[PDB]
RNA sequence: ACUCGUGAGAGACUGCCGGGGUCAACUCGGAGGAAGGUGGGGAUGACGUCAAGUCAUCAUGCCCCUUAUGUCCAGGGCUUCACACAUGCUACAAUGGCCGGUACAAAGGGCUGCGAUGCCGUGAGGUGGAGCGAAUCCUUUCAAAGCCGGUCUCAGUUCGGAUCGGGGUCUGCAACUCGACCCCGUGAAGUCGGAGUCGCUAGUAAUCGCAGAUCAGCAACGCUGCGGUGAAUACGUUCCCG
RNA sequence: CUGGGUUUGACAUGCACAGGACGCCGGCAGAGAUGUCGGUUCCCUUGUGGCCUGUGUGCAGGUGGUGCAUGGCUGUCGUC
C-alpha cells in the first residue's frame, strides 16, 4: 500500500543478517540457483510444518542449510520418512549432498514471518480477520520480549471484490528510527478469489546490536 | 601516488580485510602507517527490472560500497609475501592503481 | 623543530616553520613553477603580508592533493597556524584578515536524479 | 539570508599591486567563470593602457569615473492596490556601484574594438571624460527616475 | 579469429586470379564468404539460384554477405 | 535449455553462426538479455537478494 | 597567383592560400612544402616562378589536379548511382549514404528546411 | 615528534554572560572554539488522492491458442521519413584558433582482461612480452581550464565541424540497411536568436576533463560519482504558481 | 514480419508398449533448422534404479488479454 522501505531490506548490512552469506568468483549464479532451488524445493513442506528462516552457507563444494521451524513433530515425524526423505530429494534435485540440520526458534509468537504465516492460515481457514489478527497480536504482545507490533492484512478481505487494508497496530512501531532492531515479515496467501498480502512489524526492544 | 584506488561491495567486508591485514602485519611485526580522511563514493546503478513501461519509480537504489584504504612505503620482501600468501574476505575486488 | 598541519576540501600539507630567507621549496618544484597563476602567490603571500615577514622566515612545505588554489589555502592555514605557535601577539594580526580557520566550505556530496548538486534538469512546460 | 536579514561582507584584501576594493570588485565581476589570471591581466594591461594615455592614477582615474557614472536613482516597479506603479527608491551606494560597474563591463564587452584590453581601456577613459555608452544609460535612467518621480510617497 | 567459412573454392579461386592479375568476373557458388582478406575486391558473379548478376564489392561491403547488394528476395509490391 | 544442449551450445558450436544466448541458469536460448547472460526472473530474485553485481529498482 | 587554375589569397601564409585548390588544404600544403623544401611562413606576395613551377610539378607528379579530383568525384557518384546501390538510391533521394539519422536530421543533404 | 582511510574517546549541549521574552518556551550579541544556536550535505517518503505504473521480473482469479498465437532456423524491422514536440553536444568567434615548452586533484576498469620499453608507422595500429584474484603494469613517476614563446588581424575566416569522395584501423564468421576510430580533400547552416520558457542562495551557478554500470564491438554527446579554476544579487513578500 | 522445420513439442513431471542406445567428434544435401552416414556403445544386476530414443496419455508452453480484481515494489502532491 505505501511506499515504506523493507527494515531488514534496508538493515541487512546494519542491525540485519543475510540469508545467503557467501562468495564465489563466477559460481554466485549457480549458488544462488541451487539456493532458490531448495527453497522452491521446501516451499510446501516447510510451510505446511511453519518456517521462520532458512539459513543457507556454501562451503567447499557442500551445502549448510539452517530451518527455523516453529511446529516441530510435522516435518520431522519417523526418522527415514520426511526428513530423510525430503533429505534424499533436495540431494537429487541437485548435484551434491544435503546435511540438513534444523534449529527449533525460542518463540514462534516473536518471529514476524511465523505471525504471518499463521495469521495467514486463519485467514485461509475461513475466520473473521479481525479477530484472528487481534488474537495474534495478543499473542505477539503477551510479554514475549517485544515493545510494539503493526500487523495489516491487504488484498481482498474476505473474499471481497475491494482491497480493504486494515491498519492494526500496537504499542510504539517507529519506521524512520535505526536504533529500532524491528523484525520484518512478508507473506503471500492463496485463496479462492485471488491473493492478499500479509505485512508484520514486530518491535522486540531498543537494543543496539552494535 | 601508490596505494591505493580499490572497491569493496561491504563495508564490514572491507574493514575486516583491513583490520586482519593490520593484524597479520603486526604480528609479523615489521610496521604500520599513518591513515589519513578520505570519503567514499557512489557506485553507478540505475537499471530497471522490467522492459515495460516502468518509467514511474524507475531510477534506482543506492548499492553501498564503502571503501578504505592504506598507504604504506619501505618495501621488504618479508612483508610483500606475508600479504600476498593468502586473503581471507576475498570478497573485497581489489583493483591495482 | 615545530610542525603544524594544513587541510582542505581534498589535501593536506605539512611545514616546518624556520628563521632565514623567505623561499617555497614545494615537492620538488619551486615557488614560482608551482603558482603560476599569480593570485595564488599573493594569497599565500596574504599571512605574511599583514606581518612583513615574508623574506624572514622560511617555508619548508610538503603538501598532497588538490589544486592550485587547495594548495594555496592550505599553506596558508599553515602558515597561519605556525605563526599563532610561535608568535601569540601577531595572532589578531592574522585574525582580522579572516585566517586562522579552516573555511568549511567544501565540495559536498551531490545528489542523485540531478545533473550536479543544485542543479534540477531542465524541463519545459506542457 | 532572503527573508531571513542582510548578508556579511566577505572581508577580502585590498589588491596588492592596486589597492582598491572597488578594483577587486570590477575584477570579480568581469572574471569569466574561473578565468581569474586572464580577467587580472587583462584589468591590468587595460589600466596601463589608460595610464598611457591620460598620465594620471589609473585608481584615481576608475573612482573619478565610478563616482561620476554613479547611478543617484534606479526605477522600480511595485503594485499597490492593483495598480503597477514605478516609483523610484533612493539606491544605496554598494548597489549603485555594483549596477555602474554591471554596465560598465556591458558597454565595454558591447564595443567593437581590436582587443578587450582596449576595449576596456577605451570604455574606461570615456567614462572619465563623460562621453560613453555608461554615461548615456546612466543619464537615460536619470530621465526615466524624474519622470516617474510622480509617484513617490510610500517608501514602504 | 578461428577459421571461418572462406569457401577454400573460391579463396583459391580468388588467390590464383590475385597472382595472375586478370581483371575478370570470376563465377561463384557460395554467398557467404567475404571474411579472408585475400579478397583483393575480385569482383563476384553470384550465384541466387537464379542467375549472375556483375556487382563489384566495395568497401563498406567488406563483410557483408555476397548476393546483399540488391535485394535478393524480389518484392515491391506495385 | 537441458545439461546436454548447455554442454553443446557454451563450447566451441558445431557452426559459429550459433551464437546465440544459452544462458546458463534456466537454459532458455531466448528471452534471456546478454547484458548480464540471465533470465529476468533469477536476474531480479538475484537483484532484490542483494547478490547479482549491480542491479537494483525504484528509489526516487 | 595562377597555380593549377585558382588564384591564392593576397595577404595569407602558404599553408592556408593553398587551400584555396580543390585537392590541397592546411595539412596537405604543409606536407608539399615539407617535402619540397619551402617554408609555410611566407607570404602570398613574394612568390618566384621557379618556386610555381616545381610546385604545380610536384604536385602534378604525387596527386592530381583540381579538376581531375572534381571530375573523379562526380564520375564515382554517378557510377555508384547508375550501378543500383545503397547508395545510389540515397543519391538520388537526397537523404544521407553512410546510414545515419534521416527522421529530422540530414538538412544538410535534403537542402533548406521545407515542410508541405 | 609529522595528514590517525581500523576502533574508541574529546569537541555543540544555548556550555556561560547581557539585552530580552511572562524572568515559562524561545530570539539577538558577546567569550573560548573548526564549526553556536537541527555546523555544511544526504539516507530517513505518515494516513491517503491521481480506480497512479506493472498480469513482458515473478505469482495471480477469469477468458482464449494447442498440429496453434509453443519452439528453432536464413533475411528484414525496431536505426525507415515531405514534418512536429522533448532532452543533451557542437558552436556562432580575439577571455579566440593552431604549433612548441610546462603543475597539482579524488575516483578504478583488470584472469581468456589490463598490457609500459622496443621495431615501423601522419594514425587507428601489425610484432609482442617484464608485471597482475591484487601497487613493480596503461588509466603515465596522473589530465583539461591553468603559465611562457611564435603566428592569424577581428572575416563566413587558421572559428564551427556536418554531408560527400579517396587511403585504413579495433571486435567478432558476417559493420551500406550493420558501431566506433584515423589520414587527405570537399567547407553548408551558424554573425548569441523573436512570441514563449527553464536551472541556480557558497564551493552554488559557470566552466574543464577523469572514471564507471553492460558489450569480444560500439550509437553513450546520455545517466551516475569525482574533483581543477571558481563569480554578482539577496529592498521585500505588494506580486505569477504551489 | 517474410519462408522452411520441430510440433507430447526447444524445455519440467505422473501413468503404459521395445530397447540398449541416447549422449559425445567429424563427413554429405541446404541459408540453417533439419535428414543421413562413419569411431564408442552404458552405469546397477534380474527386481529393475538413471538415460533418452518412437507411439499414447494426462499437459508443457503463452513477452496473449484482463493493474476498472490483486500480491510485492514505488512516482508527483511532499521531505509540506
Ligand atoms: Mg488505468
Ligand atoms: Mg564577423
Ligand atoms: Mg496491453
Amino acid at each position: 500500500m505505501g511506499q515504506k522501505i523493507n527494515p531488514h531490506g534496508f538493515r541487512l548490512g546494519i542491525t540485519t543478517e543475510w540469508k545467503s552469506r557467501w562468495y564465489a568468483d563466477k559460481q554466485y549464479k549457480d549458488y544462488v540457483k541451487e539456493d532458490v532451488a531448495i527453497r522452491k524445493l521446501l516451499a510446501t513442506g516447510l510451510e505446511r510444518a511453519g518456517i521462520a528462516d532458512v539459513e543457507i552457507e556454501r562451503t567447499r563444494d557442500r551445502v549448510r542449510v539452517d530451518i527455523h521451524t516453529a511446529r516441530p513433530g510435522i516435518v520431522i515425524g519417523r526418522r527415514g520418512t520426511e526428513a530423510d526423505r525430503i533429505r534424499a530429494d533436495l540431494e537429487k534435485l541437485t548435484g551434491k549432498q544435503v546435511q540438513l540440520n534444523i534449529l527449533e526458534v525460542k518463540n514462534p509468537e516473536s518471529q514476524a514471518q511465523l505471525v504471518a504465516q499463521g495469521v495467514a492460515e486463519q485467514l485461509s481457514n475461513r475466520v473473521a480477520f479481525r479477530r484472528a489478527m487481534r488474537k495474534a497480536i495478543q499473542s505477539a504482545m503477551r510479554q514475549p520480549n517485544v515493545k510494539g507490533i503493526r500487523v495489516q492484512c491487504s488484498g481482498r478481505l474476505g473474499g471481497a471484490e475491494m482491497s480493504r487494508s486494515e491498519f492494526y497496530r500496537e504499542g510504539r512501531v517507529p519506521l524512520h528510527t535505526l536504533r529500532a532492531d524491528i523484525d520484518y515479515g512478508l507473506y503471500e496467501a492463496k485463496t479462492t478469489f485471488g491473493r492478499i498480502g500479509v505485512k508484520v512489524w514486530i518491535y522486540k526492544g531498543d537494543i543496539v546490536g552494535g | 601516488k601508490i596505494r591505493i584506488r580499490l572497491k569493496a561491495y561491504d563495508h564490514e567486508a572491507i574493514d575486516a580485510s583491513a583490520r586482519k591485514i593490520v593484524e597479520t602485519v603486526t604480528r609479523t611485526g615489521a610496521s604500520v602507517v599513518g591513515p589519513v580522511p578520505l570519503p567514499t563514493e557512489k557506485n553507478v546503478y540505475c537499471v530497471i527490472r522490467s522492459p515495460h513501461k516502468y518509467k514511474d519509480s524507475r531510477e534506482h537504489f543506492e548499492m553501498r560500497t564503502h571503501k578504505r584504504l592504506i598507504d604504506i612505503l619501505d618495501p621488504t620482501p618479508k612483508t610483500v609475501d606475508a600479504l600476498m600468501r593468502i586473503d581471507l574476505p576475498a570478497s573485497v575486488d581489489v583493483n591495482i592503481q | 623543530p615545530i610542525q603544524t598541519v594544513g587541510r582542505r576540501k581534498e589535501a593536506v600539507v605539512r611545514v616546518r616553520l624556520v628563521p632565514g630567507t623567505g623561499q617555497f621549496n614545494l615537492d620538488g618544484r619551486t615557488l614560482e613553477n608551482y603558482f603560476p597563476n599569480k593570485v595564488h602567490q599573493q594569497l599565500i603571500k596574504a599571512p605574511l603580508v599583514t606581518v612583513d615577514r615574508v623574506d624572514q622566515f622560511d617555508i619548508y612545505a610538503h603538501l598532497d592533493g588538490g589544486g592550485p588554489s587547495g594548495q594555496a589555502g592550505a599553506l596558508r592555514l599553515a602558515i597561519a597556524r605556525a605563526l599563532i605557535l610561535v608568535q601569540p601577539e601577531d595572532r589578531p594580526a592574522l585574525k582580522k584578515a579572516g585566517f586562522l580557520t579552516r573555511d568549511p566550505r567544501a565540495i559536498e556530496r551531490k545528489k542523485y536524479g540531478l545533473k550536479k548538486a543544485r542543479k534540477a534538469p531542465q524541463y519545459s512546460k506542457r | 539570508m532572503p527573508r531571513k536579514g542582510p548578508a556579511p561582507k566577505r572581508p577580502l584584501v585590498n589588491d596588492p599591486v592596486y589597492g582598491s576594493q572597488l578594483v577587486t570588485q570590477l575584477v570579480n565581476k568581469v572574471l569569466l567563470e574561473g578565468k581569474k589570471s586572464l580577467a587580472e591581466r587583462i584589468v591590468y594591461g587595460a589600466l596601463e593602457q589608460a595610464r598611457e594615455k591620460t598620465g594620471t592614477d589609473p585608481v584615481v582615474t576608475l573612482k573619478r569615473a565610478l563616482d561620476n557614472v554613479k547611478p543617484a536613482l534606479e526605477v522600480r516597479s511595485r503594485r499597490v492596490g492593483g495598480a503597477t506603479y514605478q516609483v523610484p527608491v533612493e539606491v544605496r551606494p554598494d548597489r549603485s556601484t555594483t549596477l555602474a560597474l554591471r554596465w560598465l563591463v556591458n558597454f565595454s564587452r558591447q564595443r567593437r574594438e581590436k582587443t578587450m584590453v582596449e576595449r576596456l581601456a577605451n570604455e574606461i577613459l570615456d567614462a572619465s571624460n563623460g562621453l560613453g555608452a555608461s554615461v548615456k544609460r546612466r543619464e537615460d535612467t536619470h530621465k526615466m527616475a524624474e519622470a516617474n518621480r510622480a509617484f513617490a510617497h510610500y517608501r514602504w | 579469429k578461428k577459421g571461418p567459412f572462406v569457401d577454400d573454392h573460391l579463396l583459391k579461386k580468388v588467390d590464383v586470379q590475385n597472382e595472375k592479375n586478370t581483371k575478370q568476373v570470376i563465377k561463384t557458388w557460395s554467398r557467404r564468404s567475404t571474411i579472408i582478406p585475400d579478397f583483393i575486391g575480385h569482383t563476384f558473379a553470384v550465384h541466387d539460384g537464379r542467375k549472375h548478376v556483375p556487382v563489384f564489392v566495395t568497401e563498406a561491403m567488406v563483410g557483408h554477405k555476397l548476393g546483399e547488394f540488391a535485394p535478393t528476395r524480389t518484392f515491391k509490391g506495385h | 535449455a537441458k545439461k546436454a544442449l548447455v554442454h553443446k551450445a557454451n563450447k566451441k558450436p558445431k557452426f559459429a553462426v550459433r551464437a546465440y544466448t544459452r544462458c546458463n541458469k534456466c537454459g532458455r536460448p531466448h528471452s534471456v538479455y546478454r547484458k548480464f547472460g540471465l533470465c529476468r526472473i533469477c536476474l531480479r530474485e538475484m537483484a532484490h537478494a542483494g547478490e547479482l553485481p549491480g542491479v537494483q529498482k525504484s528509489s526516487w | 597567383a595562377r597555380l593549377v587554375g585558382v588564384d591564392l589569397p593576397r595577404d595569407k601564409r602558404m599553408e592556408i592560400a593553398l587551400t584555396y585548390i580543390y585537392g590541397i588544404g592546411r595539412t596537405r600544403s604543409n606536407e608539399i612544402l615539407a617535402a619540397t623544401g619551402i617554408d609555410k611562413n611566407m607570404r602570398t606576395k613574394d612568390l618566384t616562378d621557379d618556386q610555381v613551377t616545381v610546385l604545380r610539378d610536384y604536385i602534378e607528379g604525387n596527386l592530381k589536379v583540381e579538376g581531375d579530383l572534381r571530375r573523379e568525384v562526380q564520375a564515382d557518384i554517378r557510377r555508384k548511382i547508375e550501378i543500383g546501390c545503397y547508395q545510389g538510391l540515397r543519391h538520388r533521394r537526397g537523404l544521407p549514404v553512410r546510414g545515419q539519422r534521416t527522421k529530422t536530421n540530414a538538412r544538410t543533404r535534403k537542402g533548406p528546411k521545407r515542410t508541405i
